[PDB]
């Protein structure tokens, strides 16, 4: 939690960076919140086992297990069509716009 | 909820090594390989220990410890081995973020 | 509504013409052509012809490009040109073997000046400053049989190093290229021109490649 | 008149690249648009379909013309040549009639006179008039002091005004071929052209938001309609069958209407993501368009 | 040129249905 | 420019038989195509019908499997696709050309076609009074009747006026709206008010016995006069 506190941090406060802009500004913050709740799921399940408590711990869980990888997932492919048709077309390679890239994951 | 797992690594994996020809500003294609490999070794680790112990005492000790803690490992190398090098670009080495 | 509703298919089928006809249209990369006069703008067009506008075709590496030249059309240059925008690349072409002249015909500048007059203005309009400036170093193999002659001092004062094509090669480069006073978006491709080599359209193709790929970085927030 | 603002009843989807061109017919009923994608496009606002696509031998077309009893169609652009097309043809399809050649100079405004002669005005400084029958230009105008791109015309077919973007605004003559007026005391370059329903008024467009009208009997400046805070500059300009009504075309994504004395807005016309470039009204008066560089034609009613 | 202006008082663009 | 009908016709009695006309000189890719035939003494009707891009697929209220159209237009011909036979087929089948948009003239050039011998709602608009003899200079006159009004909310009458010499192609005088067609020569005209039609040719000459057609294209179903008999 501490680290990835430290990774946001750095990342909103130089988000003019062209390093930080090749990485998918706007698919990262969903990156980080789903790292977030992978490590939120330990302090949730070392609490007690409620019945909202049990639900919100399969939540956690299936959200986390998949937020992330379907964000980078999301972020290789948008990359690899804007190199990819960019060899080809001038006209992008589909929707590679961040709210298209939000509604794929 | 591991084999959805598994199986958006195995097109991660494939979208990396298909992307493998961007240049180095980009090159986010040996760190996602990589980051994919160590979560499955990490899920692979964590299989055994979770599904060996059935007929044993600490059930609930061995297999939520054993879980959370691949979930755990697994995020943070994600997180670290992805980003923990460009933060370490920016604001330990304040040269090359032009 | 017979007669109504096949006028209004006949729209549909016009609107599926105009679709494929607008994909061939998306994936064609634009190029705008310009140069002084006989900057070496009409040498360049006779090299990849195998592999008042004029307007030549060709392919290379599944790229349709097109130039449109500007030396047959004379008239105020600085206005029209907002028809042009969107344009992917512009071939600026410049030959270096032309800086020095008895005026200029017209007015008092060089040829050098004078077409340093026109690629800065060319990079310093409203109109283009997104993409690129690809610029083209016409009269490379002339430029060695002057060199050694009368130096670049007659053009540039300011001239000071060495006499051979070392040394002058990376002047050109800060004659031309450092002429842009916005870099954050717009690049200049500075590169050679090969007399009898295809080398030439070989640059033609990454440059043109290289904006295209920076375009889409640069939409969307990526770059 | 009153705060009319807008009413997009319609808009004519389908173009692609930008528009510089639009021009309506005598019916009232149809309109036509060109494109940057080498594709001429016939409208109707009445059912809002694609009557005509005919594609244009040169992408960068500038200008549109409609025949008075709708049979030709003409085209311009920096190509120098003013490819007339007969929409009226057995074999159906829109084939080219005859090219007018002989320019070297960029096009930009080429009206339509009558079916038999063309008004066609290039870049080069200097007007023309054309004849179907020959293909040769019978009138050669000469005496401007820049390139001209707008024209207009009148109804009864016997005056024509040729304004360049250097404070020409020169009144020539069909039959004689010579500047009978010149209206000067312009500030900047002009780019739009149009002319009154009576015949005894005349208009320009300049690109400092000083659209201004001038008389042909008097040559003197009348109101100037002077803007309030615009600094952007005017495309196109066309005149109401009212004959109470300026309608200008600006380069701030939008569009102002004014009086003919009150001078000042009446109307804004922003419904286009881009600058306006096209502007024309029917010959009745009912509804009005308006091209832009978004490759979105609407109608204003 | 005020009373071609104000000629056609029947024109269209203010107040009709029509379309 | 220039249509014929051939493909045979007249082969054995009870055998089906498609047939197919030749056409030439235009682009016929925006090019409606009918199949309207006529009886084999008065009476041109209507069968078949497809648009540009084989969208429109509108048949007669006679439907039937065995009547079916196909666009030949990378052929720039057509296909019929005739299938059995009955008495209703001893006809004689023509071709015809149209387009549709605003200001166009529809079914303005027709094939000479050939005759087809077999052996062992609609406003259908037949002219009633197709009677009166009278000689050149009289001004004929020929009146069709309208079950319902044609005019479609769009202030246009879609009827069509034809004319057909002895042993030749039909041709249009006046298209909907009562506008002259086809480059026609003039003083062809007629209109009225709504359910009632009249002709009015003036300075009446030779060249235009035979007979006349009351069309309406209204909707899909289209329909004809049954025949004009009206000569020098
Ligand atoms: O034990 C492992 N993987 C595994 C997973 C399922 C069944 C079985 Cl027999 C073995 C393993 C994975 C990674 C590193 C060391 N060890």
């Amino acid at each position: 939690i501490a680290a990835t506190l430290f990774v946001v941090i750095t990342f909103v406060r130089y988000n003019d960076t062209p390093i930080v802009k090749a990485s998918g500004r706007e698919l990262s913050y969903v990156l980080l919140a789903g790292i977030f709740l992978c490590y939120a799921t330990t302090f949730l399940m070392i609490a007690e086992p409620d019945l909202g408590t049990c639900s919100l711990r399969r939540i956690f869980l299936g959200l986390g297990m998949s937020i992330s990888y379907a964000a980078l997932l999301t972020k290789t492919n948008r990359i690899y069509r804007i190199f990819e048709q960019g060899k080809r077309s001038v006209s992008a390679p589909r929707f590679i716009s961040p709210a298209s890239q939000l509604a794929i994951t | 909820l591991l084999g959805y797992s598994m199986l958006l690594m195995v097109t991660c994996t494939v979208y990396a090594i298909k992307t493998r020809g961007v240049p180095e500003t980009f090159n986010e294609a040996k760190p996602i390989g990589f980051t994919m490999y160590t979560t499955c070794i990490v899920w692979l680790a964590f299989i055994p220990i979770f599904f060996g112990t059935s007929q044993s005492a600490d059930k609930l000790y061995i297999q939520t410890t054993t879980l959370t803690v691949s979930v755990s490992l697994s995020a943070s190398v994600s997180l670290g081995m992805l980003y923990m090098p460009k933060v370490y670009i920016i604001l330990f080495h304040p040269e090359q973020n032009v | 509504s017979a007669e109504d509703k096949a006028a209004v298919e006949r729209s549909k089928m016009i609107d599926r013409n105009l679709r494929e006809d607008g994909e061939k249209a998306a994936k064609e990369v634009k190029l705008l052509l310009l140069g002084a006069g006989e900057s070496g703008k009409n040498t360049i067009v006779k090299q990849m012809k195998i592999i008042g506008i004029v307007e030549t075709h060709f392919t290379d590496k599944d790229l349709y490009f097109k130039m449109f030249d500007v030396g047959a059309q004379r008239s105020e240059r600085k206005k029209w040109i907002h028809c042009f925008e969107g344009v992917t690349a512009i071939i600026f072409c410049v030959a270096l073997s032309d800086y020095d002249l008895v005026l200029a015909e017209d007015e008092e500048m060089n040829r050098m000046h004078a077409s340093m007059k026109l690629f800065d203005s060319i990079c310093n309009n409203k109109w283009f400053t997104e993409t690129s400036i690809i610029l083209f170093l016409n009269k490379k193999d002339l430029f060695e049989e002057k060199i050694k002659r009368s130096p670049l001092t007659i053009c540039y004062p300011e001239y000071t190093g060495s006499n051979t094509y070392e040394e002058a090669a990376a002047y050109i480069q800060c004659q031309f290229e450092d002429l842009n006073r916005r870099k954050d978006t717009k690049e200049i491709y500075t590169h050679f021109t090969c007399s009898t080599d295809t080398k030439n359209v070989q640059f033609v193709f990454d440059a043109v490649t290289d904006v295209i790929i920076k375009n889409n970085l640069k939409e969307c927030g990526l770059y | 008149v009153g705060r009319i603002q807008m009413r997009t009843r319609r808009t004519l989807r389908g173009h692609l690249a930008k528009i510089y061109a639009m021009h309506w017919g005598t019916d009232s009923r149809l309109l036509v648009s060109a494109s940057q994608d080498g594709k001429l496009i016939i409208w109707d606002s009445y059912t809002t379909n694609k009557v005509h696509a005919i594609p244009l031998r040169s992408s960068w077309v500038m200008t549109c013309a409609y025949a008075p009893s709708g049979n030709y169609v003409a085209c311009g652009g920096l190509d120098n040549i003013c490819s007339i097309y007969n929409l009226k043809t057995r074999e159906g399809n829109v084939r080219v009639s005859r090219e007018l050649a002989g320019h070297t100079g960029y096009l930009s405004c080429c009206r339509f006179l009558d079916d038999n002669q063309i008004v066609t005005s290039s870049g080069d400084t200097t007007c023309a008039l054309w004849d179907i029958e020959t293909g040769q230009q019978t009138t050669t105008f000469t005496g401007h002091t820049g390139d001209v791109m707008s024209l207009s015309l009148a109804p009864d077919t016997r005056l024509f005004v040729s304004g360049a973007c250097d404070a020409s605004a020169k009144l020539w003559d069909v039959r004689e071929g010579m500047c009978r007026q010149t209206f000067t005391g312009h500030e900047s370059d002009i780019n739009a052209i149009c002319f009154f329903p009576n015949g005894n008024a005349f208009a320009t467009g300049s690109d400092d938001a000083t659209c201004r009208l001038f008389d042909l009997r008097a040559d003197q400046e009348l109101m100037t309609y002077s803007h309030d805070n615009i600094i952007c500059g005017i495309t196109s300009v066309s005149f109401s069958k009212s004959g109470r009504l300026l309608l200008a075309g600006y380069d701030d994504f939008n569009c102002n209407v004014w009086d003919a004395l009150k001078a000042d807005r009446a109307g804004v016309l922003a419904g286009h993501d881009n600058r306006v470039s096209c502007l024309g009204v029917t010959d009745d008066g009912m509804a009005v368009a308006t091209g832009s560089w978004d490759s979105f034609l609407k109608i204003w009613n | 040129k005020v009373s071609k202006a104000a000629a056609d008082l029947m024109a269209y663009c203010e107040a009709h249905a029509k379309e | 420019v220039q249509l014929v009908e051939s493909g045979g016709g007249l082969v054995q009695p009870g055998g089906s038989r498609k047939l197919s006309c030749s056409a030439s000189g235009f682009a016929f890719s925006s090019f409606g195509m009918h199949w309207v035939r006529q009886a084999p003494e008065k009476g041109l009707e209507w069968v078949a019908y497809i648009s540009s891009g084989s969208g429109t697929i509108y048949y007669a209220d006679t439907v039937k499997g065995r009547f079916t159209i196909s666009r030949d237009d990378p052929k720039n011909t057509l296909f019929l696709q005739m299938t059995s036979l009955r008495s209703e087929d001893t006809a004689m089948y023509y071709c015809v050309r149209s387009i549709y948009y605003y200001g166009s003239s529809p079914f303005d050039f027709w094939g000479q076609g050939t005759t087809l011998t077999v052996s062992s709602s609609d406003i259908v608009m037949t002219q009633a009074t197709s009677s009166v003899p009278v000689t050149p200079g009289e001004s004929v006159s020929i009146s069709c009747r309208s079950s319902k009004s044609l005019l479609h909310s769009n202030g246009n009458t879609y009827l069509y006026w034809f004319l057909q010499r002895p042993g030749q192609s039909p041709q249009l005088l006046i298209y909907r709206m009562s506008n002259l067609a086809s480059g026609v020569p003039d003083r062809f005209s007629g209109s009225g008010s709504g359910t009632a039609f009249t002709l009015t040719i003036s300075r009446l000459e030779a060249e235009d016995v035979g007979v006349y057609y009351c069309m309406q294209h209204l909707e899909y179903p289209l329909t004809f006069g049954a025949g004009t008999k009206l000569e020098l």
